[PDB]
This record gives C-alpha cells, sequence and structure tokens, in this order.
RNA sequence: UGGAGAGUUUGAUCCUGGCUCAGGACGAACGCUGGCGGCGUGCUUAACACAUGCAAGUCGAACGGAAAGGUCUCUUCGGAGAUACUCGAGUGGCGAACGGGUGAGUAACACGUGGGUGAUCUGCCCUGCACUUCGGGAUAAGCCUGGGAAACUGGGUCUAAUACCGGAUAGGACCACGGGAUGCAUGUCUUGUGGUGGAAAGCGCUUUAGCGGUGUGGGAUGAGCCCGCGGCCUAUCAGCUUGUUGGUGGGGUGACGGCCUACCAAGGCGACGACGGGUAGCCGGCCUGAGAGGGUGUCCGGCCACACUGGGACUGAGAUACGGCCCAGACUCCUACGGGAGGCAGCAGUGGGGAAUAUUGCACAAUGGGCGCAAGCCUGAUGCAGCGACGCCGCGUGGGGGAUGACGGCCUUCGGGUUGUAAACCUCUUUCACCAUCGACGAAGGUCCGGGUUCUCUCGGAUUGACGGUAGGUGGAGAAGAAGCACCGGCCAACUACGUGCCAGCAGCCGCGGUAAUACGUAGGGUGCGAGCGUUGUCCGGAAUUACUGGGCGUAAAGAGCUCGUAGGUGGUUUGUCGCGUUGUUCGUGAAAUCUCACGGCUUAACUGUGAGCGUGCGGGCGAUACGGGCAGACUAGAGU
C-alpha cells in the first residue's frame, strides 16, 4: 500500500493466517477423527483419545487461535455425543 | 478506557471548557456520559470547579484523567485525598 | 448607521415638536415638500405609521434594533408599551438627556460615541448601552476644562430633572435610583399604536 | 400573554366561491449600491473525473546490528577502532474499527421514544486473589548471489527477542451425581465429590531510578441483538409467503434465532393495507403559524448507511476495515507487452454542471486523540487565520447655533411656494478610518536547572503563543476619508410638471397609456429603508380555500336510484367485580446543545455561561372507579315474536 506500517502490517497478518490454519487444520482433522471412534462405537479408543481431543482444544483456546465460547459448545458437543455411546 | 478529559465548548476568543467522563474514543463535542465540573481560564485566578464527590467515584471505578486535567485535580485536592497525599486538601482561591 | 440630515423637516412631517424648543417649527407646522399644505387622508395605517416614526426619531433609535426592543419587550410579562418606553429611555444618550447633560440628542449620542464616557469606569463608545439600577453615569477625568462640558454647569436649570436619576455637584456623575417606569417619562407620544403596529 | 384584512363575478345587492395582494424565512441566486468590526456561515446541481501536497503513526527500558553526529584511539592525511552515548535500515507490540466526509442507497427495529438480554461480547482503565516454573527449533534483518524493465522475486549461509513451539502445576472448560439459596420455563449463583483439561517474560538502574507478564472475581465503558409505540404517497398495486410458518436432532454464532442443515406437519402475513410501484437518509431541531397544524432536516449535536461500481474473507477485543487485503466490472497511467499501479463523498485545490458558494495558509499555543517509564514524535482532528454583505448584530460617515428664511433647481393662479437650518458662515469634539508608540488574557501551562523528608510542594530564578506587534491603552492632526437602494392610482406610507400618444412601454392583482397620464421616460419633491435597498425562486401565513381545534352537501360543489347486509364504528336501564382506556401521585428516563425566565461577561449587541422551566411522551410502584371498556348477571322501556 503506501503506509509504512501497513506493508509490516500485511507482512504480519500472512503469519498469523498461516501459524493459525496449521492449528485449525489440526483440530478439524482431530474432531473428524473423534467422530470416526465414535460412530464405531469401539468405546476404548473412543475413551482414552479425549485426552488428546480436550487437551488439544484447550491448547487452541489458550493460544486464542479460537474463542472460549465455541470452545465450551464444541467440548460439551462432543461430551454430550459420547454420553449416548 | 474511561477518560475523564477537557470538553471545548467556547467562543473563537474564549475557551470555555466543561469536564465530565467520556469513552476515550470519542470526539470532544460529543455524548458525555456525566457532567462534574466546568473551567473557564480567563479571570485572574482562574474559574474552576469539579463536583468533587463523583469525581471521587469516577477515580475509584478507574475513569483516568487526561494531562491538563490531573494538574487542576491536584488543585482541587481530589487527586492528594485520592492517593493518601499529605496534601488532600483543596488549594484553589 | 445614522439619519445625519434635516429635523425640523421631520418634526413637520410627524406633526410634533419632537426636540425641546425650535422656532424653525411651529413657523410652518405642516408636513414639508411641494405638496406640504394638501389634505392628507387619516388613515389607521397612516397614523400608526407616523407614530412609529415619531418613537423612532425621538430617540435616534433605528428600525431593525426598535424591531428587536419590541419583540423583547413583548416577550417581558405584563404589558409591552410601558415596558418599551422604559427600555428606549434606558438607553444611555436619552440618559445624559434626562440628567440635562445635553442640548440636543444628536450632541448628546455623539457625547458618548466619541469616547467622554465611563459607566462604571468602563470606556464605552457604543450609544445603545441600557443603563441598570444602582449605576453609575460618569465621565472621564480629562475631559475637564472643555468648553461644552462646562457650559454643562449652567445650563442645568431650565429643564427640570427626573426623579429616576440623581445628579451631584463637583462631580458631574449621575446616580440611576432605579429604572424608570411610565410617569416621569416625557411624552410627546401616544404609545399604543407602536403595540397595534407589529401585529400585522 | 394570544388570532387584523384588501381587490376582483353585478346596473346595483347579498351569499357561495376561487384567484391576487399586503407579512415572515432561506446554505439562497440575479440588479443596483457599498465603510468597517464582531459572530456565525458557504456545492442545495454531477455519490461526476481528479493533476499536486499533507491527512497514522509510535517504542533503543524487546533484540540482532553500526548507516549519520560526537566521542577513547591509532593513523592514511583522509582509513581503520561497537567496546562506547547516539542511531539509519530491520524484527515485535499497540494503534490503524477513534478521528474526518458524503447522503448514493435504504420505507427498514434504518431513525425517535421506552423496555428485554435467565440469550450476549467488551482490548487498553480501576479493584480482590495466586504465579513468573523448565526447555527446544526455526526465521527476519544481515551477507554472498540469480532472474526480471521495473513492479518485485528465486537460491545458500547466519542470528536473536515480551516472535514460535514443547512441557510441569493452576477451578471459574466439561461431564455426572449431589447439596444450599432464590423463578420467570427453558433456567441463575455459591459450593462438594469424582474423572478430565487448558496461562506467562522478561527488559534498566547515579545503588529505596523502574517498566512488565500471566490465570481469574467484580465494576466502568463501548457494543451486539430483540421488542411495544411513532414517523411519506399510492388499490389506476388483492393475494403474498416453501426455508416461507413451527417442531425435533444436529451444525453454526460472542449470543437467542430457519442463522444453516436432515426429517416431519402444513402453517405464517393481509383490507388495522400483505405483496407491489413511486419518493426519501432519520432525528433533537430549523422556517412559518395564535395554536393545532403546514413546509423542511442546512450550521451544531445524536443515530444510520456508504466510500469508483459489485461480490468476499483475514487479522485483531473491536471491521460499510474512506487513505487495508482477495476477485469481477468500468475508467486513467507505465511497460522491455510478459506484466503492474490508482481510487479526494479527509484537508485543500483542479476540471465539468449550474444562477450560484471560498485559501493547493500557519500552529500543534490550547483541548481531544495515537504511541513511548519519560522527555518527546504524529494529529488537514482541533485551534485559528484568508476570501464571498452569504446572513445576524453593532457603530460611523458630524454637532450647536445660523435668515436677508441667500444663489441654483422645480412649479406657478406670476403676488410667490418648495427644497430649507437644509445651505454659506461661525463655533465645538474626533467614534470609526491615518501616523506613531507600548502591548496582551487565553499558560495556578510545558520543560530545564535552586531548594524539596521520598509521592508533594513551592520561597524563587532562565526559557516557551499560530493567532500577532493582533485585540486593546495613549499621543499628534484637522469635519476633515466615508450613501446608496427601492417606491409614490388602491392594497400601500408616500405628487406635481414636462417628453411620449394603444406607440414606447408598466404591472402582483383590476387595469394605465388612442392629445391635457397622480399608473410609460425624464425632472423636481416626497416616503420607506439604509450598507443595504429591490427582482426571482422556494415555504408557511393570510386560506375557517382539507375545517381535530375549525367548513359544508334542497336551489351555490356536494345525499349513492333504492334496499339488504359483511368488516368496522356506535349503542337503552340497573347490580357486583377487574382496573385496559381514563385519571391522581411518586420514582426513573426523556443527553448536550436549541426555545422561555433570571442574572454574569465579552465596550452594548449579536454570542456565551450559570441556576430554573421545556423535554407534552414512555416504563415501574402505590391510589380511584364517576364515565368509557372486559367479565358475571338482572330489567323491559329499544328491538323482535
Ligand atoms: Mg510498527
Ligand atoms: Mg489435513
Ligand atoms: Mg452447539
Ligand atoms: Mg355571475
Ligand atoms: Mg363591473
Ligand atoms: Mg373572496
Ligand atoms: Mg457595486
Ligand atoms: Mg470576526
Ligand atoms: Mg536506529
Ligand atoms: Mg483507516
Ligand atoms: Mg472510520
Ligand atoms: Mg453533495
Ligand atoms: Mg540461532
Ligand atoms: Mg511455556
Ligand atoms: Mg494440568
Ligand atoms: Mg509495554
Ligand atoms: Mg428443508
Ligand atoms: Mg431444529
Ligand atoms: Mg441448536
Ligand atoms: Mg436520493
Ligand atoms: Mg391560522
Ligand atoms: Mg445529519
Ligand atoms: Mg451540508
Ligand atoms: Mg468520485
Ligand atoms: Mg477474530
Ligand atoms: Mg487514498
Ligand atoms: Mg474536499
Ligand atoms: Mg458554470
Ligand atoms: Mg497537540
Ligand atoms: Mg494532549
Ligand atoms: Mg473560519
Ligand atoms: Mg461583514
Ligand atoms: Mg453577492
Ligand atoms: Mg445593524
Ligand atoms: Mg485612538
Ligand atoms: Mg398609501
Ligand atoms: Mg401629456
Ligand atoms: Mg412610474
Ligand atoms: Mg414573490
Ligand atoms: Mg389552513
Ligand atoms: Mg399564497
Ligand atoms: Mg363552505
Ligand atoms: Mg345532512
Ligand atoms: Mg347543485
Ligand atoms: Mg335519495
Ligand atoms: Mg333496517
Ligand atoms: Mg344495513
Ligand atoms: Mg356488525
Ligand atoms: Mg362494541
Ligand atoms: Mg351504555
Ligand atoms: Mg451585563
Ligand atoms: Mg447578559
Ligand atoms: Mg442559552
Ligand atoms: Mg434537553
Ligand atoms: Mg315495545
Amino acid at each position: 500500500a503506501n503506509i509504512k506500517s501497513q506493508q509490516k502490517r500485511n507482512r504480519t497478518n500472512e503469519r498469523a493466517r498461516l501459524r493459525n490454519k496449521a492449528v485449525k487444520s489440526s483440530l478439524r482433522t482431530a474432531v473428524r477423527a473423534f467422530r470416526e471412534a465414535a460412530h464405531a462405537g469401539d468405546k476404548a479408543k473412543a475413551a482414552e483419545l479425549l485426552a488428546s481431543t480436550n487437551r488439544k482444544l484447550d491448547k487452541a483456546a489458550s493460544k486464542g487461535v479460537i474463542h472460549k465460547n465455541q470452545a465450551a459448545n464444541k467440548k460439551s458437543a462432543l461430551a454430550q455425543a459420547l454420553n449416548k455411546l | 478506557a474511561v477518560k475523564i478529559k477537557l470538553t471545548r465548548l467556547g467562543k473563537i476568543r474564549n475557551p470555555q471548557y466543561r469536564v465530565a467522563v467520556a469513552d476515550a474514543r470519542t470526539r470532544r463535542d460529543g455524548r458525555a456520559i456525566e457532567v462534574i465540573g466546568r473551567y473557564h481560564p480567563k479571570e485572574e485566578p482562574s474559574l474552576i470547579e469539579i463536583n468533587s464527590e463523583r469525581a471521587q467515584y469516577w477515580l475509584s471505578v478507574g475513569a483516568q484523567p487526561t494531562e491538563p486535567v490531573l494538574k487542576l485535580l491536584k488543585i482541587t485536592g481530589d487527586w492528594q485525598k485520592f492517593k493518601g497525599l499529605p496534601g488532600a486538601q483543596g488549594r484553589l482561591k | 448607521a445614522r439619519y445625519t440630515g434635516p429635523v425640523t423637516r421631520k418634526s413637520r412631517r410627524l406633526r410634533t415638536d419632537l426636540v425641546g424648543g425650535d422656532q424653525a417649527f411651529e413657523k410652518r407646522p405642516y408636513p414639508p415638500g411641494q405638496h406640504g399644505r394638501a389634505r392628507i387622508k387619516e388613515s389607521e395605517y397612516l397614523l400608526q405609521l407616523q407614530e412609529k416614526q415619531k418613537a423612532r426619531f425621538t430617540y435616534g433609535v433605528m428600525e431593525k434594533q426598535f424591531r428587536r426592543y419590541y419583540e423583547e419587550a413583548v416577550r417581558q410579562p405584563g404589558k409591552t408599551g410601558e415596558e418599551l418606553l422604559k427600555i428606549l429611555e434606558s438607553r444611555l444618550d436619552n440618559v445624559i438627556y434626562r440628567a440635562g447633560l445635553a442640548r440636543t440628542r444628536r450632541m448628546a449620542r455623539q457625547l458618548v460615541s466619541h469616547g467622554h464616557f465611563n459607566v462604571n469606569g468602563v470606556h464605552v463608545n457604543v450609544p445603545s448601552y441600557r443603563v441598570s439600577q444602582y449605576d453609575i453615569v460618569d465621565v472621564r477625568d480629562k475631559s475637564l476644562n472643555t468648553v461644552p462640558f462646562q457650559i454643562a454647569r449652567e445650563t442645568a436649570g431650565e429643564r427640570p430633572i427626573p426623579s429616576w436619576l440623581q445628579v451631584v455637584g463637583e462631580r458631574q456623575r449621575v446616580l440611576i435610583h432605579q429604572l424608570p417606569e411610565r410617569a416621569q417619562i416625557d411624552v410627546p407620544l401616544t404609545e399604543q399604536l407602536i403595540v397595534e403596529y407589529y401585529s400585522k
């Protein structure tokens, strides 16, 4: 653009979007994996993967890649999802 | 942040001023949350007044005044009686 | 702006000797002009207009200023004509006329305009200022030993002094007891026709 | 505490009834004229295209580094020496969503007013409590190079941080089971048990310089959403709606929600105007009016929408993201033809349209804002300043005398009248302009150096104002430099003469001028104004000529040809209750500014400030039930059998 800050600001925006992309790819692939676990109803791997799923979800919440309200929404969602498995 | 700033409501050749509480992200002649004083710098000593009992309320809750208001705040003495200084008394004339 | 013209002409036109003493008046009491003697049509609007012109040219007041004074007189509580006369008296050139420190209005006005006057020791040069209660009507200290200002002494007995102002001795300073109401106001003119006029 | 009428239909009349006029106002324009000051105000048309300049920046107390200044040096006599204050380029944080403009679009919870959020978010600000614990790996920048016209970009080493990643502990995540409080149902808070989980950081020091960070509870503020009421034309727009109406399970959101989705049912809106067409930003306000109303939404202020046209995401607490990004489209420019750049409805300013609206100025002096421990830097916000009589207010362009009532002019009944104390003349004083000079308040302010018990405070010293040598005071000179505009038959205030002779022409209206014009041109006089006066246009008034206040329908315009009947409007007598209308009181709100009253100050005024009304309305509580309304009844008088 024109402003000395604006070029630097965009150079930071690309960094933000890419490092954010790593995270949301991780959590999307992981919620899909949890759905694979729950749909099968193994209840052993489904029982033991929560230690990873809520772990990385709360990591995401702490780093602020997403926001704690929807974080709670999703974690309640899968909690009640296995509550009927 | 909530600011106690000096808002200009004067003429070309007279800068009358009137002190309130307002959000920082607001223009001068906008909506002030509540009016707590006035300042006319045209008489010999001054024309100064602050409410002196909502100013304490705003300073306690976190309404930080600006740099020209901080001086006037020591003058009315509310700063000293809010910070526990030995010069708590007002010092206007 | 000021009229800056003949006075007995408009005294004739208004058919009333506005100023105090005029030999140019009373010789030809009819209005001037080449048709000076014709029988004028006594219309209501005619006498109202001549009457408002009387009220203006008596005090040397201009049109929209007279307007503004009338629109605040109407707004003031009670009546309107008494207060309009009150305020047009309270103009300080009329104050000098009542104090007797002038011969005619056009130099009572200029003694103010030309800065020979402090009120509360404040240099005033606008002749439209309104005197308040208890106020002092004073002169500059350096005005002394000037020809009109010293003929102003022995000419203080031929004209009666109103009771709303007090004039004193070797310090030629007036004290305004109060704002004069109705009676001590000299009345060369009946004054309800101004009131009627501006409802048109 | 506030309301005016006149002309015009007839031979004459009285009604009805239009038309016209007398008033006021503008973001105004045009004609003539023109001194200044104060204070306001200035693209109303093309949301048409923009040359040129600035309008968003900040931190060396976060780090790697030494591009410039000065230093400790050597020493070429013009190079080396980062160690070193100082600091170019560079990494990160915050800001950039505030701030300013325009009103295109929008008839909409967009706006005004009042509420709900037990359905929500809110960086930096304040407060209460614990923690700062171990580590890792990259990368910029730099350096060596490659390609391309550039715009820009590929390759290889090398280095950090409050950048990134991995950890341990940590309740305000979750689930389940329970307590304890409250309701307004989904529900709300405080807790316990158990099982899961997620945070951080360092930077400086004259040796009591200091800046941080993180997890959270509560405030404050900003915001989001939803809803009752209100606010244009039109039926020569009557059928609109399928994610439409609802539900369930999900998804998604900060949050409820068809916001989205799978399934199921077939519902929702509308004659109280759906759907549609046209027009339009809305408002406190402004203009007018006696008010009710009518017109309008310009300065100011609040809200919304938009940013060349159209569509979309990102970061971040926060996005119509005007001076951010992605794409398409239209328009201007460079290209070496492969490719790229631009968006003034920001401050100016240019071109173009119009009847028409301005300086490519100064200062950050003040305030508001951004950043930094701070000094400090940025701020076309802001303060100002220039131009436009564009509007309001104020003030001058002399005053007192002055008859033989002078010359000249005009008329004339030829004796005179009129201009006219108006002039000549005498006499007096300089508001404004002229010259000279001093010279500001706006700054109990902003930094430095004396003293301060440290936070603080001044004894008291230097220096800092765009406005500006400006406003203002004083001295010098002499009426000396300073008036024009409109109109004169009635409305409407103001008349004679000469020139013209249905011609020129005037005019708002009805009318004038065809040989004697108070109505055309000129002169004189006069009137109303006056740095203003007139013409236009627009709006209100008069217009009780859309009538709620406040009108009418036999013959003036106006009773449907008649009846029945739908919605609607309206409804006899009486009893009891509800208290919706109505009504009383209080609380809250009805921002500020505006308007009114009283004071205060700018020399008065315009203008400003303060206190009191206004804010008519709305929400909650406590009263009432006379009238209207709902309900439960009763009567026979209306109505019907
Ligand atoms: Mg930066
Ligand atoms: Mg993948
Ligand atoms: Mg959910
Ligand atoms: Mg007839
Ligand atoms: Mg006739
Ligand atoms: Mg009529
Ligand atoms: Mg001219
Ligand atoms: Mg001015
Ligand atoms: Mg540097
Ligand atoms: Mg921006
Ligand atoms: Mg903005
Ligand atoms: Mg415009
Ligand atoms: Mg390294
Ligand atoms: Mg860590
Ligand atoms: Mg843990
Ligand atoms: Mg910091
Ligand atoms: Mg479906
Ligand atoms: Mg559903
Ligand atoms: Mg759901
Ligand atoms: Mg439009
Ligand atoms: Mg009326
Ligand atoms: Mg507006
Ligand atoms: Mg405008
Ligand atoms: Mg444009
Ligand atoms: Mg975000
Ligand atoms: Mg731009
Ligand atoms: Mg502009
Ligand atoms: Mg033109
Ligand atoms: Mg500044
Ligand atoms: Mg400041
Ligand atoms: Mg200006
Ligand atoms: Mg002017
Ligand atoms: Mg003009
Ligand atoms: Mg004036
Ligand atoms: Mg002088
Ligand atoms: Mg007349
Ligand atoms: Mg003739
Ligand atoms: Mg004529
Ligand atoms: Mg007109
Ligand atoms: Mg009417
Ligand atoms: Mg009309
Ligand atoms: Mg009628
Ligand atoms: Mg009838
Ligand atoms: Mg008829
Ligand atoms: Mg009939
Ligand atoms: Mg019947
Ligand atoms: Mg019927
Ligand atoms: Mg019916
Ligand atoms: Mg009924
Ligand atoms: Mg009844
Ligand atoms: Mg006063
Ligand atoms: Mg006053
Ligand atoms: Mg006021
Ligand atoms: Mg108000
Ligand atoms: Mg019967």
